[PDB]
């Protein structure tokens, strides 16, 4: 509406987490969630 | 950990895993800090 925002609101990845044996965090950074109009304009391809 | 406010009592001591990251043992041993320190099996100098 007004105040685009597009930021998280709701975290509904998982339930609950108990027994945590490793953890990382990167630097704070922003990044653009705004919808676009038009074509692809970036591309992502991960290997794991 | 060794300066924590409080520590869990000797029936309820914590187990604290401690991974990801990299261990200085020379400001530990070598800076006779503490009344008395042992090793069992392993001497302190091939633990660094």
């Amino acid at each position: 509406k007004n105040n685009k925002s597009w930021m998280e609101s709701e975290f509904r990845v998982y339930s609950s987490a108990n027994n945590c044996t490793f953890e990382y965090v990167s630097q704070p950074f922003l990044m653009d969630l705004e919808g676009k109009q038009g074509n692809f304009k970036n591309l992502r391809e991960f290997v794991f | 950990v060794f300066n924590a406010t409080r520590f869990a009592s000797v029936y309820a001591w914590n187990r604290k895993r401690i991974s990801n990251c990299v261990a200085d043992y020379s400001v530990l041993y070598n800076s006779a800090s503490f009344s008395t320190f042992k090793c069992y099996g392993v001497s302190p100098t091939k633990l660094n």
